[PDB]
DNA sequence: TACTTACGCCGGTCATTA
DNA sequence: GAAAGTA
RNA sequence: UAAAGACCAG
């Protein structure tokens, strides 16, 4: 029910203004604030304090303590996050990168 | 470099590479338990000379064959001749290694017939010794059980002197003449 | 990038394994000892003393030297060095943890304060979550202030079971600047400052299984490591100097703070080897901790900003990464880039929706590396001859042999016989897809791909209906343009972010571009029943429509 | 924050919407798997109106002289009157349409009948019509089965998820529930004949598009919906030129996103 | 000793070679890069086996440039030497410091001091020799050696061997 | 593991090629033709790689395979051929 | 299920996790005056057999951490007396699709 | 000009994966350091020339790779090191999943 | 129960400096 | 300067 | 070349 209100509410701030937002955007927000169990906030206190990798997290609010608390509890960032790859300068797993591209040698002869 | 079928996760502490000796302690990349191309345990493949003379020869030949399907659209002193040709027709030519190995192999092979070389194998194989030994025993001409157990220390308590003495006898026979 | 071939296999990074540096590693990895606090002058002679910055570390001078490595300035990354502190010191960042870890383990013996024997503890010890677990284990152990010898087993509370033992009451520790002070109690308290050596040692004795329980790691980060012993010296590339000609200084901020740490260090040691008026040596030790603490974080609670003679606070390393304008957020999440251009915009009712008029001046600067293919050898050769100053032209030829011919000087510019596989950096030409954008960029739409149309005059010309999306007027707004440099990059621009593609937006399931100003106010009138058009005109109005089937 | 908070969320190759941990944030993107840019505000007729009017529209009684498809509308008019087997399907239909009407009034308690859904079915038909030059004068040549069975069959093709197992399959039926009510709403035997004089050809066409069009509307695995939503909410917060008195606008959203405790206006409504 | 080891290389092909007979170009590259190679990890790579079935697998198209990256799995015949491996070969070089015996692709060196003493060096002879109460060792002479130690060097492996123990020496 | 390569049938993704897969195939393919890679169509006039690329895709003569990752690491392969190119 | 009127002693409520397997719940009368599950906003939940659950995870290739979580002390979680691990299936009406499947695992 | 944070978020929105990597790398930083296959450090004393590689301290010369990361990051790393923190970079994964 | 801590929207020119 | 999370 | 500051554009 919480999630129900949290949305009704966000929806009404954009409603008063007289603008429109397709339900999905507000929803995806509202659901994120909700999955973990309660009311994680879009705050240095809530969201950025999860399991997402060090490098990601450190690119918002507490940059250095996050990197320290990291080498100290020897975390491991697997790099599934956009930010991880941006920092590393590699193609992130986004749209054009959500998949790989293979040369099929077989079909490369069917054609000739 | 060329990655081999074993992925030991080297987490920082990279230090423990033991002494490589015929205590049968060979590299990690040479244990009894190997892992096959298709991911299945396969026991170490050790070759005694001559047997490796055939292996190489065979492939070097089979290769020359396919090399022409695409071009569509005996006697010691004599083989060092016949082989030196096959090489210059299926090898990089600069492979001084393969050339040398082929000569060495040809000049020191103890069995020249894929049949004889199979006998040797069957014979030895019943011992249960480790591939390294079964290979050495095969490529080192030994008379007394002592000469053997001395050049192949790994043995010593693995097979009786008489037993190993029998096998050594059987080998001197199969020992293709020249 | 990096340049010059390397036989080394090239892979991508898949995992970042964070951890702390063990003093024994630093020594290993180091390539220079570093004893002297000076920088150079082998007795005023300009070079570099085997003391600080390059006693074999990186380099300076566009002087290939660098312990064989050579390569020179660009290519040689840094080479770390070390500096054997004279006494163990904290690490500003971990003072909080060191404190809390002590409160969790008893001193003198070095063992947890709540075995599996205690219940509530067990609960915590089960908590899989390095961080939340240590979090709990503490709340339980901070309170426990005696290294019990025997605890009533999980049976009868009368017979007490044996565990480790050493009653030694545990001192309630507290923080004073960069020191941890504890007050024991037995029978008034007994106040004494816990030494680094002291705490470092307790830790060195904390059981491997006990780190772990307390969110640590046997291989990558044991508590004892939060106490610096051997200090890693970052190489020139990290703290480059500034050479104004020959006879002039230039040392970086960090290079000074190391010299300080090095000085304050030499000081101490030479005291423990001489008249050691003990409780006066400790006067000099606190100093070392001040710098080694300050060199990292220099915005601590106990104020003393550690100012550089000139009032300036001295950029702590931490300072360098703190968000916005700072490394992570200013140099990686976003950065200044090449192949970009910006200038005043102005509407033009004669450009198709998806084009963008580009001033020739700008088209002659931004280029695109096209590769000599039989498909274009001819064209490209034409552009090259054409030179870098005429428009339809180019300004750089690059042969396989990594080396670029500067078409505006190479004594052979008029010459040059291209070669398949070669690369010609040519001028932006009509239709090169480009990224056009106006800030603040809060829309996918604030950045869209356009077709280039080189035109005269100095303004970016853009179609009106595309106005809103960017949210631009022509009262002086400027807009920036980015030219994709690779064949697939453009493909990504043209196939995914072209203006036409962005017309109907998810933002609110409706089009985000319509007809405006003149055309709008005017389309109404044209429409009104009253409004009739007579032949002479109608004929023009018809001709203007570029598609018209030519059927009055 | 909205952005940094959702960066890593995108629709994966399985239609699930996960973050950079593989944690599910929505099982199917937007509760329907449809891409926002492919949706228009259509109206679910069934919802409103009097039970009376609803009947006069969707009801077809082949067993009643006064309530059958007049033989003018259909070509198999007279020979269908009184067919007990056809009136079995023709019922099944009306009993579903009514089911829907209930279900919609359940979902949209309000009665509000205009909601954005993929495939603009009205236009698809508008074209059908003056594409084939259909004259509201002649009789169609649709079997009562043609209509009923086609529509029933079409739905089998509006695929959002493609698992070959029961869990997924249920998921599939769910994600399509509302679209279908819309579909049956507009492809009811009475309508397809009395309203839009669709001919067998036209019908076979409309059906074909609705399908393609639908399929095109499904979201593409890749779509970084995270940032998209962040910006879609964030952007209009910038355009906010700021019982009635209650915190509102920017200051209010700031309240919400922060999940702040004490709020300026903490009212509560009792019915 | 001599083994048959299952290995694997990784070749990056330019897009130019995205021909109809690509597999053939890959296989040939493999051969250039492996046959004759030498590591300490695997030893001397000598002959790639079973040519006709060298597994090619699908290549990954590298993102920035258009090359494809292939992980070629082959199987070859290698020769890694060890301490205590008794092996016999032919002498090649011979000086006042000892003689160099050639075993396979490799070379084992015998130190005058790892030979029995009775066996002394003879400079005044040609080709230079080492003689004993009954033996005589020179360039051509076959010898059975005992490898005391190896030293992996760039593109090769060397070792030092003795013939002072029993059953070693000339044959 | 490759215990992760979901067998051909049992594949459950989309029959259709996503916008990115196509944007990315056309780009990659251009990038290769642009590099003197062998072309698989009659470049009837054509001289621009993206143009050529589009043509190849049109006659489904692009020898590439899209490897689609599922959040767990398992993956399904699809041929630029199989893939329905509505888009 | 023990329904107390005003409250129990921390002494008493400290003898609950004492008779395993059997479990014990405790509700305050005031908390039950109104059934919350009858609320406009509260969607119907559903416990899943450890089979129904193991399936769910198979058909979405999930681990447990990748599932939306419900709190042990969650009002409805109590109503159904959930347990750490038990998965609930929430079914709510959608303005986008009519019905929406949603799972929540327990904390 | 600055392709800043917000501009980055847009390319992400578009799903223009490559173009993003292009701005950040080819069109700005992009450096080529050599990593050690054991410790994820940037220690490799590579002398691309005499083909020698080495990593005394880990004692290597064999397990070594090269990578392409934005120089600004090469800095970030050497800096986390100066602060005694180790950002080990690894070419393959372990944790699986 | 009172004390401690992170943070802040997204290009251009001129002046001065231990 | 305001608001939220520890000794 | 690098800081810190003032002023100013949309
Ligand atoms: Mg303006
Ligand atoms: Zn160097
Ligand atoms: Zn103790
Ligand atoms: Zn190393």
């Amino acid at each position: 029910a919480g999630r129900a209100a949290l949305y009704k509410e966000v929806y009404n701030v954009i409603a008063s203004d007289g603008s429109y937002v397709n339900y999905r955007h507000m929803a995806l927000l509202v659901d994120v604030m909700t999955t973990q169990g309660g009311l994680t906030s879009v705050t240095r206190h809530g969201f950025n304090r999860s399991n997402t990798g060090a490098l990601m997290r450190c690119s918002f609010e507490e940059t250095v303590e996050i990197l320290f608390e990291a080498g100290a509890s020897a975390e491991l960032d697997d790099c599934r996050g956009v930010s991880e790859n941006v920092i590393l300068g590699q193609m992130a797993p986004i749209g054009t990168g959500a998949f790989d591209v293979m040369i099929d040698e077989e079909s490369l002869v069917k054609y000739m | 470099s060329t990655s081999t079928f074993q992925t030991r996760r080297r987490r920082l502490k990279k230090v423990e590479e033991e002494e490589n000796a015929a205590t049968l302690q060979l590299g990690q990349e040479f244990q009894l338990k190997q892992i096959n191309h298709q991911g299945e345990e396969e026991e170490l493949i050790a070759l005694n000379l001559s047997e490796a003379r055939l292996v190489i020869k065979e492939a070097l030949v089979e290769r020359r064959r396919a090399f022409k399907r695409s071009q569509k659209k005996e006697t010691r002193e004599k083989e060092l001749e016949s082989i030196d040709v096959l090489l210059e027709q299926t090898t990089g030519g600069n492979n001084k290694d393969l050339k040398n190995t082929m000569q060495y192999l040809t000049n020191f092979s103890r069995f020249r017939d894929q049949e004889t070389v199979g006998a040797v194998i069957q014979l030895l194989k019943s011992t249960g010794l480790h591939p390294f030994e079964v290979a050495q025993l095969g490529s080192l001409a030994c008379d007394t059980a002592d000469e053997a157990k001395t050049l192949i220390p790994s043995l010593n308590n693995k097979i009786s002197d008489d037993e190993l003495e029998r096998i050594l006898k059987e080998l001197s026979n199969l020992e293709t003449l020249y | 990038v990096g340049q010059q071939y390397s036989s080394a296999p090239l892979r991508t990074v898949k995992e970042v394994q964070f951890g702390l540096f063990s003093p024994e590693e630093v020594r290993a990895i180091s390539v220079a000892k570093i004893r002297f606090p000076e920088t150079m002058d082998e007795t005023q002679t300009r070079a570099k003393i085997g003391g600080l910055n390059d006693p074999r570390l990186g380099s300076i001078d566009r002087n290939l030297k660098c312990q064989t490595c050579q390569e020179g300035m660009n290519e040689c990354p840094g080479h770390f060095g070390h500096i054997d502190l004279a006494k163990p010191v904290f690490h500003v960042g971990f003072i909080a943890k060191i404190k809390k870890v002590c409160e969790c383990v008893c001193m003198h013996c070095g063992k947890l304060l709540l075995d599996e024997h205690n219940e509530l503890m067990r609960q915590a010890l089960a908590i899989k979550d390095s961080k939340k677990r240590f979090a709990a284990i503490w709340t339980l152990c901070k309170t426990k202030m005696v290294c019990e010898t025997d605890v009533p087993s999980e049976d009868d509370p009368t017979q007490l079971v044996s565990r480790g033992g050493c009653g030694n009451t545990q001192p309630t520790i507290r923080k004073d600047g960069l020191k941890l002070v504890g007050s024991w109690k037995k029978d008034e308290p007994e106040l004494r400052v816990l030494s680094t050596e002291e705490i470092l040692n307790i830790f060195k004795h904390i059981s491997v299984k006990d780190f772990t329980s307390l969110g640590f790691n046997e291989v990558f980060s044991r508590p004892e490591w939060m106490i610096l012993t051997c200090l890693p010296v970052p190489p020139p590339p990290v703290r480059p100097s500034i050479s104004f000609n020959e006879s002039q200084r230039g040392e970086d901020d960090l290079t000074f703070k190391l010299a300080d740490i090095l000085k304050a260090n030499i000081s101490l040691e030479t005291l423990e080897h001489n008249g050691a008026p003990h409780h006066a040596i400790e006067e000099a030790e606190s100093l070392l901790q001040f710098h080694v603490a300050t060199y990292m974080d220099n915005d601590i609670a106990g104020q003393p900003q550690a100012l550089q003679k000139s009032g300036r606070p001295v950029k702590s390393i931490r300072a360098r990464l703190k968000g916005k304008e700072g490394r992570i957020r200013g140099n990686l999440m976003g950065k200044r880039v090449d192949f970009s251009a910006r200038t005043v915009i102005s509407g033009d009712p004669n450009l198709e929706l998806d084009q963008v008029g580009v001033p020739k001046s700008i088209a002659k600067t931004l280029t695109y590396p096209e590769v000599v293919t039989p498909y274009n050898i001819d064209r490209l050769t034409q552009l090259v001859r054409n030179g870098p100053n005429e428009h339809p032209g180019a300004k750089y030829v690059i042969r396989d042999s990594g080396d670029r011919i500067d078409l505006r000087y190479s004594k052979r510019a008029g010459d040059i016989q291209l070669q398949y596989g070669w690369k010609v950096e040519r001028h932006i030409m009509d239709n090169d897809p480009v990224l056009f954008n106006r800030q603040p960029s809060l829309h996918k739409m604030s950045m869209m791909a356009h077709r280039v149309k080189v035109i005269p005059y100095s303004t970016f010309r853009l179609n009106l209906s595309v106005t809103s999306p960017y949210n631009a007027d022509f009262d002086g707004d400027e807009m920036n343009l980015h030219v994709p440099q690779s064949e697939e990059t453009r493909a990504e621009l043209s196939q995914l972010c072209a203006v036409p593609l962005q017309i109907v937006s998810p933002q609110s399931n409706k089009p985000c571009m319509g007809i405006v100003q003149d055309t709008l106010c005017g389309i109404r009138k044209l429409t009104l029943r009253d409004t009739f058009i007579e032949l002479d005109q109608v004929l023009n109005m018809l001709y203007w429509v570029p598609d018209w089937d030519g059927v009055i | 924050r909205l952005v940094k908070a959702l960066e890593d969320i995108m629709v994966h190759y399985d239609n699930t919407t996960r973050n950079s941990l593989g944690n599910v944030i929505q099982f199917i993107y937007g509760e329907d798997g449809m891409d926002a840019a492919h949706i228009e505000k259509q109206s679910l007729d069934t919802i409103g109106g009097s039970d009376a009017a609803f009947e006069k529209r969707y009801r077809v009684d082949l067993l009643n002289t006064d309530h059958t498809l007049d033989p003018s509308l259909l070509e198999s008019g007279s020979e269908i009157l009184g067919d007990l087997k056809l009136q079995v399907l023709l019922d099944e239909e009306y009993k579903q349409l009514v089911k829907d009407r209930k279900f919609l009034r359940e979902v949209f308690v309000d009665g509000e009948a205009n909601w954005p859904l993929p495939v603009n079915i009205r236009r698809i038909i508008q074209n059908a019509q003056q594409t084939f030059h259909i004259d509201h004068t002649k009789p169609s040549d649709l079997t009562i089965k043609d209509i009923v069975l086609g529509v029933k069959d079409l739905q089998e093709n509006l695929l959002v998820l493609r698992g070959k197992n029961e869990i997924i399959q249920n998921a599939q039926r769910d994600a399509v529930t509302l679209f279908c009510c819309l579909l049956r709403s507009r492809l009811a035997t009475r309508r397809v004949l009395q309203e839009y004089r669709l001919t067998k050809q036209a019908f076979d066409w409309v059906l074909s598009n609705i399908e393609a069009q639908f399929l095109r509307s499904v979201v593409h695995p890749g779509e970084m919906v995270g940032v998209l939503a962040a910006q879609s909410i964030g952007e209009p917060a910038t355009q906010m030129t700021l019982s009635k008195k209650v915190t509102s606008g920017v200051p209010r959203l700031k309240e919400i996103l922060n999940v702040a405790k004490n709020m300026k206006t903490p009212s509560l409504t009792v019915y | 000793m001599f083994f048959i080891k299952d290995l694997s290389l990784n070749i990056t092909l330019h897009p130019s070679f995205f021909g109809p007979r690509m597999k053939q170009y890959l296989k040939t590259k493999l051969l250039e890069e492996v046959e004759g190679s030498c590591t300490g990890k695997f030893g001397y790579i000598l002959c790639v086996l079973d040519y006709d079935n060298i597994d090619i697998q699908r290549g990954r198209i590298l993102p920035t440039d258009g090359s494809a990256e292939f992980n070629v799995k082959y199987r070859a015949v290698v020769f890694k030497p060890f301490k205590g491996e008794v092996v016999d070969g032919t002498v090649v070089s011979c000086s006042q410091h000892g003689f160099e015996v050639q075993v396979g692709p490799m070379k084992v060196f015998v130190t005058k001091h790892l030979m029995p003493q009775d066996l002394t060096f003879n400079a005044g002879s040609n080709p230079p020799s080492y003689q004993s109460s009954e033996d005589v060792i020179t360039i051509k002479s076959r010898i059975r050696v005992k490898i005391e130690g190896c030293i992996s060097q760039v593109s090769s492996i060397h070792a030092i061997g003795s013939i002072k123990e029993d059953y070693l020496g000339a044959i | 593991l490759k215990e992760k390569a979901i067998p051909k049938d049992q594949r459950a993704t989309t029959p259709y090629m996503t916008k990115y897969e196509r944007a990315r195939i056309l780009g990659t393919r251009a990038l290769q033709i642009s590099m003197n890679a062998p072309v698989f169509v009659d470049l009837e006039g054509e001289t621009d790689p993206l143009r050529i690329a589009m043509k190849e895709l049109a006659e489904k003569k692009i020898p590439l395979v899209i490897r689609r990752y599922l959040p767990d690491g398992s993956f399904e392969d699809w041929s630029v051929e199989e893939l329905i190119v509505d888009l | 299920i023990f329904v107390y009127q005003n409250n129990i002693t921390p002494s008493a409520m400290k003898l609950v996790p004492s008779i395993p397997p059997a479990t014990i719940e405790t509700f305050n009368e005031a908390a039950l005056v109104v059934n919350i599950t009858h609320h406009e906003l509260v969607p119907k939940h559903i416990r899943l057999s450890s089979d129904e659950k193991r399936e769910l995870l198979k058909r979405y290739r999930l681990k447990e951490s990748q599932l939306p979580r419900i709190q042990r002390a969650d009002p409805v979680a109590l109503y159904l007396g959930l347990k750490r691990g038990e998965v609930v299936k929430i079914i709510r009406k959608s303005e986008t699709s009519g019905r929406y499947a949603s799972y929540r695992i327990c904390m | 000009l600055r392709f800043g944070e917000m501009e980055r978020d847009c390319m992400i929105a578009h799903g223009a994966a490559s173009f993003l990597k292009e701005r950040l790398m080819e069109a700005s930083d992009a450096f080529r350091v050599h990593i050690c296959g054991i410790c994820g450090l940037m220690t490799v004393i590579a002398k691309l020339n005499h083909n020698q590689f080495e990593c005394k301290g880990c004692d290597n010369k064999i397990d070594i790779y090269q990578i392409h990361i934005p120089y600004a990051a090469k800095l970030l790393f050497q800096e986390l090191m100066a602060m005694n923190i180790t950002p080990r970079l690894y070419t393959d994964r372990s944790r699986d999943f």
